[PDB]
C-alpha cells in the first residue's frame, strides 16, 4: 500500500528523507497541483529565485516519490523542473529529472507528452558527457520500439545528425544547426559550447595558415566582430590578429584583418 | 540472447592456431592500400567526369 | 577425496563438479575418511552434501511433470550453487593453485545457471557477480611469491566470467573498471601476461579475453587502435580445426562476431582490408549471410572512395551497425572514404600537383556554400591526420604536402 498524505500547506522545503515518512507533512496531489500553479506564476513573472523554485520542485518531487504517484501530473512536474533547470544552468537537477522522465515513459499508462523534446535533451546531454553509446542505444531503442514517427521528425533527425557532426569535427554545419535549436536546447548546448568552439578553433588553426577575421566570425555565429576578438583574447591569441592591406586588381584598395592561424598552432597545442 | 560464451571445444594446441600456422598461411590482411586501383562502374565514371574537368580547365 | 588431500584434479572431479550433466548408473560420488572435527574439514563435508544435492536436483528438475512455476525451485538451485561456490571460495582462498580451474568450471556453469532465467526483475545474478568477484579477487591478490600455489595465473580466465556477467545488462562503467585495473597489474608485474597465464591451458578463454578487451576498446571507449589489436589477436589465436560433420570452422560463430568488429576497425586504424580468397576470411565471410555482401561492399566503397555506396551501405544496415556497437567506427570510417576520393581527384584530376582547386571536388550562395562546407570537411581531415595539407580560403584551393600527403599508420 502506497503512503497517502494530507498536508494542506502549499509550501514545503526539500530535505533528504531520513525518517519513515510523516503523512502530516506530505501533500496530496491536489495541493501539489495548487502549488505548481503558484510556482509557475512566479517563474513566468520572474518574481522568484531559481534556488527557491528548485527547492519547491524537489519537495514536490519528493512528495510524489513517497506517495507512488506516477501519472501525467508527475511527468508534468519533472518536465517543468527539467526545463527550468536547463534555463538556469542546473545540469545536475536537469539530469535527475531527465532520467526519471525516461523511466516514467516506460510506463504504458502514462501518455508520452513531449517525448521527442526530451529525446532531444537526451542526445544533447550525451554529446556533453561524450557518451556516444547512450546516443546509439537510444536510437536503437526508438527503432525497436517502432517509433518511426519520432525518428523521421525533421528536428529529431537534426539532433541525432548534430551528435555525428561533433564526432567528426564539422564546425560548419554544427554552428549552422545551432540556430535551429529550441529555447532550452540552446541552454543545454551552452554548457559545453565554449570548449566546442575551442575544439573547432584548433581544427581551423591546424588546417589553414591564415584566414580573414570575418571568415572566422561568420563560421562561429558571432553577432559582431568584437565578440569575435574577445573569443580569441580568451585563448591568448590577440597578437596573431594582424592587418594586411589589399589591392586585388591594382584599381582600388582597402585593409582587412587577418588571423595568423599558423602562429596560433604553437599556442593552442600547449593546452590540449 | 544467444550464448556465444559456450565454446564448442575448450582448448587446442598452439601449433593449430592461425598465428602459429601463419608461416604456412599468407597474410589475411591485404596491404596495398596506397596503390590498389579497382575497376567498377563508379571508378570508371569518376575518371570520366574528371577527364572532362581537365579538358575544360586545360 | 584424494584430489583435496593430494592437490590434483581429474575429469571425474570435473564431472562431479558438473551438476548440469547427469552421472551414469555406477557412481563414485563419495568423500573419503570422514572422522574429522576440524572446521575446515566440515567446509569440505558441507561442500560434498551441497554437491550431491545439486546433482540430484537436475533429475527432478527435468521432471516438473507440468507442476507449474519452478522459479522457487530455480532459486533453490541458485542458493544451493551460491553458498556452495561461496564455500569453495572459503576453501580455495588458502589452498594451492591446483584448485582454480575447478573453481572456474563451477563459476562458469553458475553463469549458465542464471543464463537460463529470462527475467531480470527477480535476477539472482547479484549473488553470482559478488561470488565471482570474490573468486576473481581470491586469485587477484595472492600473497605467495613462490609460484607453486600462485593463483594469479588464472586471473584472466576469471575476468572473462565477469565480462560475461557485466555484458548481460548494459553496464559500460563496470566493464571499464576491469580493463583498467588489470592493465596496471601486469605492468607492475603483479600478475603474469596472458601468453604465460593459465589461459594457455584452456585457449577458449584466450580468444575470449582478447575479444572482451578489443570490443571494450573499440565499441565503448573509442580507442580503435587498441580495439583492432586485441580483436585481431583474438582471431589469430582461433584454431584451424573444422567440424567433421559440416567441414566448417569449429568456432564459426566466435570467429564471425569478432569479424563484425575487426573488419571496419581494421580499415579505420591501419587501412588493412581482408584477402577474400584466404582460407580464414573466406571460411567466415562467405558462410555468413550477414557479412556475405555487406562487408565486401563496405570494404569496396572505402578503397574506391565511393561515398554514395558507403552511405547506402551504412543506411541499409544501420540497425545492424547500431546493435554491434559500431556507429562511431562507421561514422569515422566515412571520412576515410571522403579522404580517398580526395586522393583520387589528386591522382587523376590534378596530375599529382600539390596545389589543387576545390572546384575539382564539386564535380562528382549554392556553390559558395558547397565550397565552405568542403573547406570545413577538408579542415577536419587535415586536423585528424588523414591529409597532410593546408587550405587557402582565398584561392579556394588545398595545398598538399610535398611528402606524405595522405598518411596512414602502418
Amino acid at each position: 500500500i502506497h503512503v497517502v498524505g494530507r498536508c494542506q500547506t502549499l509550501e514545503k522545503s526539500y530535505l533528504r528523507l531520513t525518517s519513515e515518512p510523516n503523512p502530516d507533512l506530505i501533500r496530496p496531489p491536489n495541493i501539489l497541483q495548487k502549488m505548481y500553479c503558484l510556482l509557475m506564476d512566479k517563474y513566468q513573472s520572474k518574481t522568484a529565485t531559481y534556488t527557491y523554485l528548485c527547492d519547491q520542485f524537489k519537495s514536490m518531487r519528493q512528495d510524489l516519490r513517497v506517495q507512488m504517484i506516477e501519472n501525467s501530473f508527475t511527468i508534468k512536474v519533472y518536465q517543468t523542473h527539467a526545463r527550468i533547470a536547463l534555463e538556469n544552468g542546473d545540469l545536475g537537477e536537469f539530469n535527475q529529472c531527465q532520467n526519471r522522465i525516461m523511466a516514467l515513459f516506460e510506463n504504458p499508462t502514462i501518455p508520452k507528452k513531449s517525448y521527442s523534446e526530451f529525446i532531444c535533451y537526451s542526445v544533447l546531454y550525451s554529446m556533453l558527457t561524450e557518451d556516444y553509446p547512450s546516443i546509439s542505444h537510444l536510437k536503437l531503442k526508438l527503432i525497436d520500439d517502432g517509433s518511426s514517427e519520432i525518428l523521421e521528425d525533421e528536428h529529431v533527425k537534426m539532433i541525432f545528425e548534430l551528435s555525428d557532426m561533433k564526432l567528426v569535427g564539422n564546425y560548419h554545419y554544427f554552428m549552422k544547426n545551432y540556430l535551429k535549436l529550441h529555447k532550452f536546447e540552446k541552454c543545454l548546448i551552452n554548457s559545453f559550447l565554449n570548449l566546442e568552439k575551442l575544439i573547432f578553433l584548433t581544427i581551423i588553426c591546424k588546417s589553414y595558415n591564415q584566414v580573414n577575421l570575418d571568415f572566422v566570425k561568420s563560421e562561429f555565429n558571432f553577432n559582431s566582430i568584437e565578440e569575435t576578438t574577445n573569443f580569441l583574447n580568451e585563448q591568448n591569441l590577440t597578437e596573431f590578429i594582424l592587418n594586411k592591406q589589399i589591392t586585388d586588381s591594382n584599381g582600388k584598395s582597402s585593409n582587412i584583418k587577418i588571423l595568423n592561424t599558423k602562429g596560433c598552432r604553437v599556442q593552442l597545442i600547449q593546452n590540449y | 540472447d544467444d550464448e556465444f560464451e559456450d565454446f564448442p571445444i575448450d582448448t587446442w594446441a598452439n601449433g593449430e592456431t592461425i598465428k602459429s600456422n601463419a608461416v604456412t598461411q599468407t597474410n589475411i590482411w591485404e596491404e596495398n592500400w596506397d596503390d590498389v586501383e579497382v575497376d567498377d562502374d563508379f571508378t570508371n565514371e569518376l575518371k570520366a567526369e574528371l577527364d572532362r574537368y581537365k579538358r575544360e580547365n586545360q | 577425496g584424494c584430489y583435496f588431500e593430494e592437490k590434483r584434479y581429474d575429469d571425474k572431479l570435473l564431472d562431479f563438479i558438473r551438476y548440469d550433466v547427469k552421472t551414469p548408473k555406477k557412481t563414485k560420488y563419495i568423500l573419503q575418511r570422514p572422522t574429522a572435527t576440524d572446521e575446515e574439514s566440515v567446509r569440505l563435508q558441507r561442500f560434498y552434501q551441497l554437491g550431491v544435492d545439486l546433482k540430484l536436483k537436475y533429475s527432478k528438475r527435468r521432471s516438473l511433470k507440468k507442476q507449474g512455476r519452478i522459479k522457487n525451485a530455480t532459486e533453490e538451485l541458485l542458493r544451493l550453487a551460491n553458498e556452495q561456490l561461496k564455500l569453495f571460495n572459503r576453501i580455495v582462498e588458502r589452498e594451492t593453485n591446483w584448485i582454480i580451474y575447478p573453481l572456474w568450471v563451477m563459476a562458469k556453469q553458475l553463469i549458465r545457471l542464471a543464463n537460463e532465467s529470462s527475467e531480470l526483475n527477480k535476477d539472482s545474478i547479484e549473488e553470482c557477480g559478488r561470488t565471482i568477484h570474490r573468486s576473481f579477487t581470491i586469485c587477484l591478490n595472492d600473497r605467495n611469491p613462490r609460484l607453486n600455489e600462485n593463483k594469479k595465473i588464472g586471473c584472466y580466465m576469471f575476468a572473462n566470467l565477469e565480462f560475461s556477467i557485466y555484458h548481460r545488462l548494459s553496464n559500460k562503467d563496470m566493464i571499464k573498471n576491469l580493463v583498467k585495473v588489470l592493465e596496471s597489474r601486469v605492468n607492475a608485474r603483479d600478475i603474469p601476461p596472458l601468453n604465460k597465464s593459465l589461459a594457455m591451458e584452456h585457449k577458449s578463454q584466450v580468444v575470449l579475453y582478447n575479444y572482451y578487451l578489443g570490443q571494450y576498446y573499440g565499441c565503448l571507449e573509442n580507442d580503435h587502435e587498441r580495439g583492432f589489436f586485441h580483436l585481431n589477436e583474438a582471431l589469430l589465436q582461433c584454431p584451424m580445426l573444422y567440424v567433421e560433420s559440416t567441414g566448417k570452422f569449429v568456432l564459426q560463430g566466435q570467429m564471425e562476431k569478432i569479424m563484425i568488429l575487426l573488419v571496419p576497425l581494421a580499415l579505420l586504424t591501419k587501412r588493412l582490408y581482408p584477402h577474400w580468397d584466404h582460407p580464414v576470411i573466406a571460411g567466415v565471410i562467405t558462410r555468413s549471410k550477414r557479412l556475405s555482401q555487406v562487408y565486401p561492399t563496405l570494404v569496396r566503397s572505402v578503397i574506391s572512395g565511393n561515398l554514395s555506396l558507403y552511405e547506402a551501405t551504412a543506411a541499409s544496415h544501420e540497425r545492424f551497425f547500431l546493435s554491434q556497437g559500431l556507429h562511431v567506427v562507421i561514422t569515422l570510417l566515412r571520412e576515410v572514404v571522403f579522404t580517398r576520393l580526395v586522393q583520387r581527384c589528386w591522382q587523376w584530376g590534378n596530375d599529382r600537383k600539390s596545389i589543387m582547386p576545390l572546384k575539382i571536388l564539386l564535380a562528382t550562395e549554392d556553390e559558395e556554400e558547397q565550397l565552405d562546407a568542403l573547406e570545413c570537411r577538408l579542415a577536419s581531415a587535415i586536423a585528424s591526420g588523414l591529409l597532410r595539407a593546408y587550405l587557402s580560403h582565398s584561392n579556394r584551393c588545398i595545398v598538399f604536402s610535398k611528402k606524405e600527403p595522405f598518411p596512414h599508420s602502418k
